[PDB]
């Protein structure tokens, strides 16, 4: 009446939750890059000469 | 007589300062797949991770 050991088992199963992977889009940045210093329009010179 | 041995952060470093409770990850991590340090790891020992979380093993992430 007692608990004796029974057949070996024939297989594992090891179970774990996992999501997957989405599209590859790579969005670096939002203003990306080094955007460039530049030139004020016009500008026009704030000197003369005397004379 | 300091140079290399006086460093300085740059501007975006930081230092990790708050303390959180780290109690919930190791119930996590066995769910994304690890075997705890108990046993039935399902491979070598050879071809598995063995998996720390400060300082505590959780153990055997297979490879």
């Amino acid at each position: 009446g007692g608990l004796t050991c029974a057949s070996a088992p024939q297989g594992t199963l090891r179970i774990l939750e996992g999501p997957q992977q989405s599209l590859s889009g790579s969005p670096l940045q939002p203003i990306p890059a080094s955007p460039p210093p530049q030139i004020p329009p016009g500008l026009r010179p704030r000197f003369c000469a005397f004379g | 007589e300091p140079c290399g041995l006086m460093n300085h952060l740059t501007a975006v470093c930081e230092v990790v300062t708050q303390f959180v409770y780290t109690a919930s990850i190791p119930a996590l991590l066995c769910n994304l797949g690890v075997t705890p340090i108990d046993g039935a790891p399902h491979r070598s020992y050879s071809e598995c991770y063995p998996v720390l979380l400060d300082g505590v093993m959780v153990g055997w992430v297979d490879k």
